């Protein structure tokens, strides 16, 4: 039977009109339908290490030249606590995109969620 | 000269156009800054025809450098006015404006002055043809049997 | 760029052996059919 | 160059026309983009008369790869400005538009600059006729018993 | 090329004219398509004067094929722009329009480039007259010779 589908979990960030990654761009995630760059509207972010450590970082997320988020020169996976609104800005400072309500659930760590949820 | 970066050239061009200056209480939009930087790169690449056009010293950015703005343009102290006036003229049609006749005249004058020294340097005379004698008055270029000019 | 008429001579060869070696020219018409080879006898004993 | 594809060419032409750009609040449909790219391909093919016209390095896309949009154009860094200025002029009538005087002037200048080096290359003199003698002072001809010039 | 049918040529013409394009919101009406296809056939037959006119490769249809649209035009890559620009110019007055100056200029340039290679081919020099000697410097080369050129 099939239990796990091979896929990559690394997000890619591209432009809005062309097929090229937003190089050295910045991401702000804040509350839904708001202005993310304002520090009042932002929400906490966490690098999910391989062992699920959930280590928090600052808000402006830096994008590589390939579109993948980086931190300290290494690719990271970034998670949030709630549905958010995203503002993606280019290296120059132009607004690549703004989205009011985006929500995607973590596909991993089903064991802990099932542990909590299902009955012993 | 406080104009030292491609961003500085773009800002001067936009101010000259009146689109974004501190004398009109308007601020430069980053989306227009990137567009004007692209326009400047294309314009200087068209001028400097791969070593056979207007020589300016302008340095062309490489792709491994992500942000083009903020880089020194490398131009000499005297090409700045020509470069940014021509840039203003080129990027005016994006905003459905027309650069004023003063800007056009300054752009023409600047381009001419830009090519002047290269024109003087390239205005070289050809060597003597290989079928043209050296004469006998040239004693040294004879008695070595150099009766005819080398050519090429 | 214009050179001068004076070649700096460098090498000087000497040919003793091939100048004292005897040279023979057998008939070419015969040698063509004979495949560039001619036999000569040896002093009888 | 930031402009590395036929779509970048078309986007630059649209920006110069003012129809759309990275800052506009309205954009053109992908069908319009495909039509503009088809127009660019037709104009490039018209310029390049199967090798007897303008040489620029344009790479004509093949039908096997589905999007002709998104292919690298292959133009040199100094041809992009001319190509997309002429493209803006050509596709302006689609949008009930007329390209401005600055755009038209830059298009003419760019096309001339595009053909300059091919023109210099094609300014080649013809060989001597088959009836013109080589003269007696022609030592190389005297070697090979060429009293009259080869007719090519 | 993305334009490989008479319908594609007609659609490009209408899009240039601003009659039926996605740049506007209009769709092609089948009556317009049929009338423009008939106009294209008539214009191509007028150009190609049964072999003594402009040679393009256009393939003329036959009564056996019911829909004229849907067939390949057969034109080379470098003729499509001229063909559809002149088609737009010809079919503009049906809608009480007048093709803009850019379309008129591009149609003129395209027709000129269409006939350029045919002109180079046809610029042929007629043979020597019937009453012309071939010279005494020829017979010794060709012992048979003839003393006079044949002509025609």
């Amino acid at each position: 039977t099939a239990n796990v589908v091979v896929s990559n979990p690394r997000p890619i960030f591209t432009e809005s009109r062309s097929f090229k990654a937003v190089a050295n761009g910045k991401i702000y995630i804040g509350q839904i339908d708001t202005d993310p760059v304002n520090p009042a509207n932002q929400i906490p972010v966490y690098i999910e290490n391989e062992d699920g450590s959930h280590v928090q970082i600052t808000q402006p997320l830096i994008i590589n030249a390939a579109g993948k988020i980086v931190y300290n020169g290494q690719l990271v996976k970034i998670v949030t606590v709630q549905g958010h609104s995203m503002a993606i800005y280019d290296a120059n400072g132009s607004q690549v995109d703004y989205i009011a309500n985006v929500l995607k659930y973590d596909p991993d760590q089903y064991s802990i969620e099932a542990d909590k949820k299902f009955k012993y | 000269m406080q104009i030292k970066t491609k961003g500085d050239l773009v800002r001067a061009a936009l101010r000259k156009l009146g689109v974004a200056s501190d004398a009109t209480l308007t601020d430069v939009e980053p989306q227009s800054m990137q567009d004007a930087v692209d326009d400047l790169e294309a314009m200087m690449a068209e001028w400097y025809q791969d070593g056979k056009g207007i020589i300016t010293g302008y340095v062309f950015s490489d792709d491994e450098n992500p942000p083009a703005e903020g880089d020194d343009h490398g131009l000499r102290s005297s090409a700045v006015s020509a470069v940014f006036h021509n840039l203003a003229c080129r990027i005016a049609p994006d905003y459905a404006l027309e650069a004023t006749a003063k800007i056009i005249a300054t752009a023409k004058y600047g381009k001419e002055l830009l090519y002047k020294q290269t024109a003087i340097s390239r205005a070289k005379r050809a060597p003597y043809p290989s079928r043209m004698p050296t004469g006998s008055g040239n004693s040294f270029a004879n008695l070595n049997e150099w009766h005819y000019f080398p050519g090429e | 760029t214009l050179a001068v008429d004076e070649i700096i001579e460098t090498i000087s060869a000497i040919t003793p052996m091939a100048q004292k070696a005897k040279k023979y020219t057998p008939p070419a018409a015969s040698m063509q059919r004979s495949s560039n080879t001619i036999w000569m006898p040896v002093e009888q004993e």
